């Protein structure tokens, strides 16, 4: 069949109409990033000429090709490191939760670490590294940052976010209870105060159910993970390439070095070496240039995640779809196998209606504009009410202000500005 | 040590920060009578918040930090004579 | 067969026909000894940079 | 240490470049590697399979040279983009994106020339002295709860006042300060205190 785009939405535009929402659903939604890969550092001489004294006189006349190559993997390594170092370790001070966890009615435990275990991991982070699951000179070299100093990383930027909002990333941690820090990020998207502190069990439980969904997933299906699960697959089909290559034989009468020393003299196996040698420095230089490309991949993908644990996590950001689909309120890092999981906090409207709304208002022959909202009207009378939130208010001059006369406004109606 | 054997390095139990990097979270420093040391990098200090339902932290004061920052922007071009280079 | 190896005593009960065993990437990691009958692992001698 | 990004640039394509004029000394299998010297001890017909393999091997060395070079170039594009952002966001205007035009609420940047690269000075702004203080939500005066316009309410202990957050100002709680909405019962942790009128 023909792929269909969506569904055909024909919105009731007109000059006088507009949509308030009256609710709204706190949504979180995960998001994977790849911070580095494994190290990998070949023995450019034992891979071409594993345990042999000719193949290896022979190599010498190739020039520096095997300093080059072990020079590039060395680099690669170094780059994967400074990027694993960039992405997580961006505060110079571990912070610590506090033991009490009044929190204004909002559950982290199930992101928080647990003592209760040996690996100083949370549930969602025990749940993702529960899914991503020496021979012919390969050695694979570990990583300087172990688990658990991710796992300390991710530990204190959360603490950080959830005791001193975004204070703890331009400087000293200040402290501030949850639900004003949560009131500051309804302000930050232009949303009046008032309306968390208004429904604040709600948000609360809306927070914890989006928490409890994401803990049904990354348990059940197996694609949230891909793209961590791609750059180890990828990496490993590389490694069997490059082992398998050994087996091919480039022209040579056979693929081993000591079937051919064995069966021809000092001066016509020298050729059949040569071919070999040519074949499996070509497989090499292969490989290296390859995995130069996964790597810069992976820097520029390490980079996107530095600037969103920089900018989502240790801030709020005003950039659209950046920290997640609606408007960003707060992200929490989450630790995953080579790689980053973002917790996106995001504002959504759940309920809007129609009203008539009017540019401006006149009085006494003078216009008046909304200082920080939009006119409505409900049928019978008319309401100032801010934009993303219905919270009908009676138009007074302390919510507007006054500039011209009625006959410069296009589409002014005529109603009455309350006086305090 | 979990990245290989260490030889000509005394292993102490204190932490600092990583100086020379090893791998496996185990870095090496000269420090002290003087001789080279290995050590668990330690990630900072630990900061236990103040939190609270009901205190908060206002600054009184400021100070105006100008850091700087480094960027590429270009390199040196290079036109290599081909045939010159291969057949000179 | 060749190679250069240390032979540990392994677990993999192989078949009455079978002598040699490979892992993945088709590499001799495993050989029956002849006169014994018994089973072996070969795992490569250390190796590393310095 | 503080130029070295621009440094490592430097050596890297120095290093380049002597690699790439260090291999014609190699012979990749011929009898030597001077030409002149294999047209001069072979024949016509004999020479030719050891100039095809110095070709060949200079060849594949010019082929990594240019792969070398152009995954490099890359690298210093991708910078150069990061650089120009900077350069219009930092410097051309006030960016808040946190950690973004250096570390700490970013005031204005300074641009600076540098070899084969450009240097910002970042000027920020860094909270250096905090004190602690008894917060509320909330204040209700005559069943009416008021919240801050711009601010926070402090409490020093006996007193309450209204100051803003990146600063110590302390200000008496007026009408003009606050904005009423809803009543007392609704709002979780709020006081009481008088609402002053102007
Ligand atoms: C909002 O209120 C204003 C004034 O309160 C309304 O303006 C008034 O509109 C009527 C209807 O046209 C005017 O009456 C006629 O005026 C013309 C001169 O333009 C005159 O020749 C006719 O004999 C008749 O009197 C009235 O003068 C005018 N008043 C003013 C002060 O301009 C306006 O219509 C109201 N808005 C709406 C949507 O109705
Ligand atoms: C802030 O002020 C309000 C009113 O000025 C205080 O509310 C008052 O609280 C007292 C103590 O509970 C109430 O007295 C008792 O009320 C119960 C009914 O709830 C009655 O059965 C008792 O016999 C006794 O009278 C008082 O009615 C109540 N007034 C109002 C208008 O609600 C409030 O307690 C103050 N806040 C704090 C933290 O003290
Ligand atoms: C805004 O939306 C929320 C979420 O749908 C509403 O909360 C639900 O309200 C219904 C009706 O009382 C209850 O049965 C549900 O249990 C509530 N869910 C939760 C998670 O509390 C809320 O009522 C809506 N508010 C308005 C004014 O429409
Ligand atoms: C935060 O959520 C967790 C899990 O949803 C709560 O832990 C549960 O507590 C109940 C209370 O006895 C137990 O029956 C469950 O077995 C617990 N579940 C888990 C997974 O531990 C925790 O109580 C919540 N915190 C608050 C303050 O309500
Ligand atoms: C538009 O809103 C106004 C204000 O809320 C409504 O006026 C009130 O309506 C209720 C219900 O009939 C009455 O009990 C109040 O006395 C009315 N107040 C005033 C000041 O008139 C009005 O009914 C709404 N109109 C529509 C069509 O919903
Ligand atoms: C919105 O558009 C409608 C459609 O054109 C406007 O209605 C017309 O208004 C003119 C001028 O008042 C009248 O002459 C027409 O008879 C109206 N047509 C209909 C079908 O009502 C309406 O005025 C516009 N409103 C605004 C605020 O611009
Ligand atoms: C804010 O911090 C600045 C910088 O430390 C303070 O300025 C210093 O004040 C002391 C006290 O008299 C002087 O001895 C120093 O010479 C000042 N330094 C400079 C560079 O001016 C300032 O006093 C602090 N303000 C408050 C209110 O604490
Ligand atoms: C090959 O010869 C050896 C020794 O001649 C045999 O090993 C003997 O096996 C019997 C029965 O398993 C044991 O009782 C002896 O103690 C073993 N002797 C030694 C020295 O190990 C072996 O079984 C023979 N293999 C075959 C296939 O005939
Ligand atoms: C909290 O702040 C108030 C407002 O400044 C302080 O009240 C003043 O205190 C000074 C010093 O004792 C007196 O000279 C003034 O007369 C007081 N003014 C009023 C209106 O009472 C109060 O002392 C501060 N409390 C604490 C514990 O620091
Ligand atoms: C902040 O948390 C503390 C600790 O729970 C609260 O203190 C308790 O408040 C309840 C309700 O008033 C009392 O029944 C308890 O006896 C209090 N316990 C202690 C140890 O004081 C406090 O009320 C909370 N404050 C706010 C504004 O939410
Ligand atoms: C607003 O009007 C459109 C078009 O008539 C309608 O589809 C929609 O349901 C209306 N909104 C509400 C909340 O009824
Ligand atoms: C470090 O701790 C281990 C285990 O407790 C102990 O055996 C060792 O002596 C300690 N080393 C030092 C220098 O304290
Ligand atoms: C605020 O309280 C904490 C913990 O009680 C304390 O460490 C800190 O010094 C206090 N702040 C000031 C300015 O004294």
């Amino acid at each position: 069949y023909t792929m269909s785009l969506g569904a055909e939405n024909s919105v009731a535009y007109s000059n006088n109409s507009i949509a308030i929402p009256t609710n709204f659903t706190i949504s979180v939604t995960t998001e994977i990033l790849p911070v580095s890969m494994t190290k990998t550092s070949v023995d450019c001489t034992m891979y071409i000429c594993g345990d042999s004294t000719e193949c290896s006189n022979l190599l010498l006349q190739y020039g520096s090709f095997c300093t080059q190559l072990n020079r590039a993997l060395t680099g690669i390594a170094v780059e994967q490191d400074k990027n694993t170092q960039e992405v997580f370790a961006q505060v110079k001070q571990i912070y610590k939760t506090p033991p009490i966890k009044d929190f204004g009615g909002f559950n982290f435990s199930q992101i928080l670490p647990d003592p209760s275990k040996p690996s100083k991991r949370s549930f969602i982070e025990d749940l993702l590294f529960n899914k991503v699951t020496k021979f012919n000179g390969l050695t694979v070299l570990p990583p300087l940052l172990t688990d658990e100093m991710i796992a300390q990383y991710t530990s204190a930027l959360l603490a950080g976010t959830i005791t001193s909002g975004w204070t703890f990333g331009a400087g000293a941690a200040l402290q501030i209870p949850f639900a004003m820090q949560m009131a500051y990020r309804f302000n930050g998207i232009g949303v009046t105060q008032n309306v968390l502190y208004e429904n604040q069990k709600l948000i609360a439980n809306q927070f914890n159910s989006a928490i409890g969904k994401i803990q049904d997933s990354l348990s059940s299906t197996a694609s949230a993970l891909g793209k961590l699960q791609d750059v180890v697959n990828q990496n490993a089909q590389a490694l069997n390439t490059l082992v398998k290559q050994l087996s091919s034989n480039f022209g040579a009468i056979s693929s081993v070095l000591n079937d051919i020393l064995s069966r021809l003299d000092k001066v016509e196996a020298e050729v059949q070496i040569d071919r070999l040698i040519t074949g499996r420095l070509q497989s090499l230089q292969t490989y290296v240039t390859q995995q130069l490309i996964r790597a810069a991949e992976i820097r520029a993908s390490a980079n996107l995640a530095a600037t969103k644990m920089s900018e989502c996590v240790l801030g709020q950001s005003k950039r659209v779809d950046f920290c997640g689909k609606g408007y960003h309120l707060m992200s929490f890092p989450q630790s995953a196998p080579h790689g980053v999981v973002f917790l996106h906090v995001t504002y959504v409207p759940a309920q809007e209606k129609n009203f008539t709304t009017a540019p401006a208002i006149c009085h006494d022959g003078k216009a008046h504009f909304p200082r920080e909202g939009v006119f409505v009207s409900n049928g019978t009378h008319w309401f100032v009410t801010q934009r993303n939130f219905y919270e009908p208010q009676i138009i007074t001059t302390d919510n507007t202000f006054v500039s011209g006369n009625c006959d410069v406004v296009i589409g002014i109606v005529n109603n009455t500005v309350y006086d305090p | 040590t979990r990245a290989g054997c260490l030889i000509g390095a005394e292993h102490v139990n204190n932490s600092y920060e990583c100086d020379i990097p090893i791998g496996a979270g185990i870095c090496a420093s000269y420090q002290t009578s003087q001789s080279i040391i290995a050590y668990t990098m330690s990630l900072g200090a630990e900061n236990s918040v103040a939190y609270s339902n009901n205190s908060i932290a206002i600054p009184t004061n400021f100070t105006i930090s100008v850091t700087t920052e480094i960027l590429p922007v270009s390199m040196t071009k290079t036109s290599v004579d081909c045939t010159m280079y291969i057949c000179g | 067969l060749t190679g250069t190896g240390v032979l540990t005593e392994s677990n993999k009960k192989f078949l009455p026909f079978q002598q040699f065993g490979r892992d993945i990437a088709d590499t001799t990691d495993a050989v029956r000894d002849p006169q014994t009958l018994e089973i072996l692992d070969i795992t490569p001698c250390s190796f590393g940079g310095v």
